């Protein structure tokens, strides 16, 4: 288990330090990419093709909760395949960036990105799913705990083997940067390494992006049930009555968190509140319901009619200025948990106040 | 068996795959140091019992705000890393890693480690962090930071000499099991 023993062991000496290093990480990579493969054929052969065949749970369900496995695994062991190809030609590995190309550049990289934002975006809430269900259907606990008791599982859960697509994703611009650092610069090989890695870190983004979609997505929906806007089927100020069929469905978060309202000066109201894309939503728990409600102050702001500003003597204070004319005179004041949360908070207000 | 889930945070520089390392193998790694560390479940005894402690790795997960939160659910320790030759990363503990683990892992404990202890008192060390005027970590600090986020514990460790490693661990079980 490491290139300088195992092969290239009488083809060590012959090499310089940089070039032994090299290899070493290019080898890391090539053990690690069929260690990868292996893991997602556990997942298929332990749990994907068992739950299937024996209906463990509605098929409707189980695609949810393995959306594309074939593909993702066809994905992997083309390019492993690919990696033993080259391997061919003797263990010291030339020229490799052409093979990094194939699998993150391009056409390729389309078809990855998809393929892993498929699979994983979705994949907190069926876990969740599996919770419950192995709670509350003893068959199912049964079968989870035989299908985890495989030596192939080496003792982990299947919460604990899904999530390795995700992780594999993350580990392959750490392995370009460290191949990187040991080819000599200058080449073209060093410059399209450095296209794969940028286009790696692309690839990451848009599965990060699309696990926040849709966790977002199925965020508000839940919230959107929950939600009581019925004081504001009636009106006091105008401002409000607007918002009386508000629907958060329609919207894209950007935020969400616990605040504290000051509203008068030994008056406070702890919320809960929601940054959407065009407005800062303000909503008070109330068991399990979220109410939308005056006090009069509105509940509901358009950040194209506000203004964010810093509180001199409370780092964890920041205020909300409404601009328009028929606004309230007095400025909404609010308290996040530390001062780190405070800036956020208003890192993200600001930016989205820019742009609404 | 008893099973708990332990996941290391931090900043990217800061060590976090070689500690895990470390721990795993009782060994520093002469030749090469691995970029990758799989999901990996450790045995490890603490106060009589046996343990299986289910080891989880972060790094490369940095800079992916909602790639992180799907390995939070069910942790039942973590280990906070910053790196003693890197006061950047000491105050994002508070500014970045302290708000996250508390909204994601709430009264899950957490334990603050210092890594690469054994640069202190390098020069090399000392010297660049002279130029953007800084200077390693200590001990009070590290300590201070830890009664500030509520850690169960404070440690510090040096991957490359094991030393305080084993500790490290040990200690984050020991709160897993409280
Ligand atoms: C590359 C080896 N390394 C290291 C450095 C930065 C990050 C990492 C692991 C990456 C991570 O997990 O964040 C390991 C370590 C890891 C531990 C060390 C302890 C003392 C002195 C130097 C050390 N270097």
């Amino acid at each position: 288990q490491n290139w300088q023993h195992t092969v290239g062991k009488d083809v060590v000496a012959g090499l310089t330090q940089r070039e032994i290093d090299r290899q070493e990480v290019i080898n890391e990579l090539f053990v690690t990419e069929a260690s990868h493969l292996r893991t997602l054929r556990v997942l298929d052969l332990i749990f994907y093709q068992r739950m299937k065949k024996e209906n463990l749970m509605p098929r409707e369900e189980l695609a949810r909760l393995f959306p594309n496995l074939p593909e993702l695994i066809e994905i992997h062991n083309s390019w492993c395949e690919a990696m033993k190809k080259l391997r061919e030609e003797g263990p010291i590995i030339k020229e490799i960036s052409d093979l990094m190309l194939a699998r993150f550049d391009g056409p390729a990289r389309e078809e990855l990105q998809q393929v892993a934002a498929q699979f994983c975006s979705y994949q907190s809430i069926a876990l969740e799913l599996i919770k419950t269900k192995q709670r509350k259907e003893s068959r199912f606990q049964l079968f989870m705990q035989e299908a985890e008791s495989h030596p192939q599982c080496r003792r982990l859960q299947l919460r604990d083997l899904i999530i390795s697509e995700m992780q594999r994703l993350t580990k392959y611009p750490l392995l370009l940067e460290s191949i990187i650092k040991h080819t000599e610069g200058g080449t073209s090989e060093h410059e399209k390494l450095c296209r794969a890695r940028d286009q790696c870190r692309e690839i990451l983004k848009y599965v990060n992006e699309a696990v926040k979609q849709t966790e977002n997505r199925h965020r508000l929906e839940g919230y959107q049930k929950r939600l009581d806007a019925t004081a504001l089927e009636r009106a006091s100020n105008p401002l409000a009555a607007e918002f009386k069929s508000l629907d958060l469905t329609t919207r894209k978060m950007i935020h969400e968190g616990p605040l504290t309202w000051r509203i008068s000066k030994d008056k406070t109201l702890d919320l809960h509140v929601l940054l959407l894309e065009d407005l800062l939503v303000l909503l008070q728990k109330q068991d399990e319901k979220l109410l939308l409600k005056c006090h009069t102050f509105s509940p509901v702001l358009k950040l194209n009619a506000v203004l964010i500003r810093s509180v001199a003597t409370d780092k964890r204070a920041f205020f909300i200025i409404c601009t328009s004319k028929l606004g309230p005179p007095q400025i909404y004041e609010l308290v996040a948990l530390t001062s780190s949360d405070k800036n956020t908070w208003m890192e993200l207000l600001e930016e989205a106040v820019r742009n609404a | 068996a008893i099973r708990k889930k332990l996941v290391i945070v931090g900043d990217g520089a800061c060590g976090k795959t070689c500690l895990l390392i470390v721990f795993s193998k009782d060994q520093f790694p002469e030749v090469y140091v691995p970029t990758v560390f799989e999901n990996y479940v450790a045995d490890i005894e603490v106060d009589g019992k046996q343990v299986e402690l289910a080891l989880w790795d972060t790094a490369g997960q940095e800079d992916y705000d909602r790639l992180r939160p799907l390995s939070y659910p069910d942790t039942d320790v973590i280990l906070m890393c910053f790196s003693i030759d890197s006061p950047d990363s000491l105050e994002n503990i508070p500014e970045k890693w302290t708000p996250e683990v508390k909204h994601f892992c709430p009264n899950v404990p957490i334990i603050l480690v210092g890594n690469k202890k054994d640069l202190r008192n390098d020069e090399h060390t000392r010297r660049e962090l002279a130029k953007m005027k800084q200077e390693p970590v200590k001990p009070e600090e590290g300590r201070d930071m830890a009664n500030r986020i509520g850690a169960f514990g404070y440690m510090e460790c040096s991957a490359k000499t094991k030393d305080g490693v084993r500790e490290v661990f040990e200690m984050a079980t020991r709160a897993a099991l409280q």
